[PDB]
RNA sequence: CACGUGCUACAAUGGCGCAUACAAAGAGAAGCGACCUCGCGAGAGCAAGCGGACCUCAUAAAGUGCGUCGUAGUCCGGAUUG
């Protein structure tokens, strides 16, 4: 994992959208290719859309989530079993 | 006997005031308890059901009483009046001398121990717990176990209602989860 | 009580780190040493997030 | 002879013997010994009982048996309610540290199950 | 799910602990990095030396002595998962 000393990571214009949001109000999902960025304690509450390769996976933040990445809950792979 | 006293001196007291009973009478009793172990690998060994009864004796104080299938099963490949689980009634001072141990000391060394439920009552005012691990008993030996034996635990009141039965065993301060 | 069918049963004193002391009637015979107890278990004593956690450890 | 629930056996070093609970492994051991003053080759049988008191209260700081088994089942139920990768490759029985699937994974899968 | 090539094991001709011997070959400047301090540790900070038979990587390990474990799915194994 990132070392602590250099603290979380977040992609400058997703941190920006979500401070946007926040300010703004309730807002139309988020759509975001920053898989790679932490989630923010500010997040909760808004959804953003995770790309997962192919398409852009709606995510609703709550607060067990905060401190794991977009990219965690948008699955790149699909398989629905062998000889299914 | 010390539960037994308790009972007289002051559960009586509290519960005739909780429920505002007219008569000492009315007052729920504790009239027996039953421990009871099935032991239904009794079929393939009839020893299995011998060391059963011999636990149950060792907890109870008491030679336990042989109990034998109603009727013929065959899921269970058992025939009527084939023997598969061993019995105690306890009553009066037995009764609450085993109480208290259960209580005091039994209960306490059940692994893991988080309360025992408080809907285990059977809708008449009736408590029957189960022991996962005869273990938990002081008598018996973790050293000359052979066998993990389970028992289950009932609990005779003369309560009418599962409210009575609750409050009859928080009295005794029953462990409660 | 019948005779000769039951376990010898006899009043042993049992006693707990907690320092409670009680006297029993039991098939055991030999007095008892026991870890626990009803006056020392902690469920009877009564004994018995993420945003936070993202707080502490990132803090800035 | 009982600490935290359960039985260490009689037999064995106290360092081996204390492994026995859920929770303590061999440097928790040495830990737990040396707080209690107790060598580590002594047997749990030489132990006195008021030693085995001093074990059974340094056993209670850290913890152990059905309080960890508690907490790592709500880790684990956590990340599947999540519905995290992890969360997913525990529902599946899949492995969880990106190990290959392609082969081998027979801990998690099980045995070979033919097609 | 099937196969090929490997690694690690299934222990006592071993495991673990402590102490303690004996190599060869090689690499290094957007590099090798000592010492000292800090951290259980991975490391971190500070900072020599060395474009090298000079300094650094860098500890050889098996071994040996002593102790322990005593044939157990173990003081074997180290997968898997938090
Ligand atoms: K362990
Ligand atoms: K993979
Ligand atoms: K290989
Ligand atoms: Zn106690």
């Amino acid at each position: 994992p990132r070392s602590l000393k250099k603290g979380p990571f977040i992609d400058l214009h997703l941190l920006k959208k979500v401070e946007k949001a926040v300010e703004s109000g309730d807002k139309k999902p988020l759509r975001t290719w920053s898989r790679r960025s932490t989630i923010f304690p500010n997040m909760i509450g808004l959804t953003i859309a995770v790309h997962n390769g192919r398409q852009h996976v709606p995510v609703f933040v709550t607060d067990e989530m905060v401190g794991h990445k977009l990219g965690e809950f948008a699955p790149t792979r699909t398989y629905r079993g062998h000889a299914a | 006997a010390k539960l037994h006293d308790y009972y007289k001196d002051e559960v009586v007291k509290k519960l005739m005031t909780e429920f505002n009973y007219n008569s000492v009478m009315q007052v729920p009793r504790v009239e027996k308890i039953t421990l009871n172990m099935g032991v239904g690998e009794a079929i393939a060994d009839k020893k299995l059901l011998d060391n059963a009864a011999a636990d149950l004796a060792a907890i109870s104080g008491q030679k336990p009483l042989i109990t034998k299938a109603r009727k013929s099963v065959a899921g269970f490949k058992i025939r009527q009046g084939y023997p598969i689980g061993c019995k105690v009634t306890l009553r009066g001072e037995r009764m609450w001398e085993f109480f208290e141990r259960l209580i005091t000391i039994a209960v306490p060394r059940i692994r893991d121990f988080r309360g025992l439920s408080a809907k285990s009552f059977d809708g008449r005012g009736n408590y029957s717990m189960g022991v996962r691990e005869q273990i938990i008993f002081p008598e018996i030996d973790y050293d000359k176990v052979d066998r993990v034996r389970g028992l289950d635990i009932t609990i005779t009141t003369t309560a009418k209602s599962d409210e009575e039965g609750r409050a009859l065993l928080a009295a005794f301060d029953f462990p409660f989860r | 009580m019948k005779k000769d069918i039951h376990p010898k049963y006899e009043e042993i004193t049992a006693s707990c780190s907690c320092g409670n002391v009680m006297k029993i009637r039991s098939t055991v015979g030999h007095d008892l040493n026991l870890d626990v107890c009803s006056k020392c278990h902690p469920f009877f004593t009564g004994k018995q997030g993420r945003v936070d956690r993202f707080n502490k450890r990132f803090n800035i | 002879a009982r600490i935290a629930g359960i039985n260490i056996p009689d037999h064995k070093h106290a360092v081996i013997a204390l492994t026995s609970i859920y929770g303590v492994g061999k440097t928790r051991s040495k830990a737990i010994l040396a707080a209690a003053g107790i060598a580590e080759d002594v047997k749990i049988s030489e132990l006195s009982e008021g030693q085995i008191d001093t074990l059974r209260d340094e056993v209670a700081k850290f913890v152990v048996e059905g309080d960890l088994r508690r907490e790592i089942s709500m880790s684990i139920k956590r990340l599947m309610d999540l519905g995290c990768y992890r969360g997913l490759r525990h529902r599946r029985g899949l492995p969880v540290r990106g190990q290959r699937t392609k082969t081998n994974a027979r801990t998690r899968k099980g045995p070979r199950k033919p097609i």
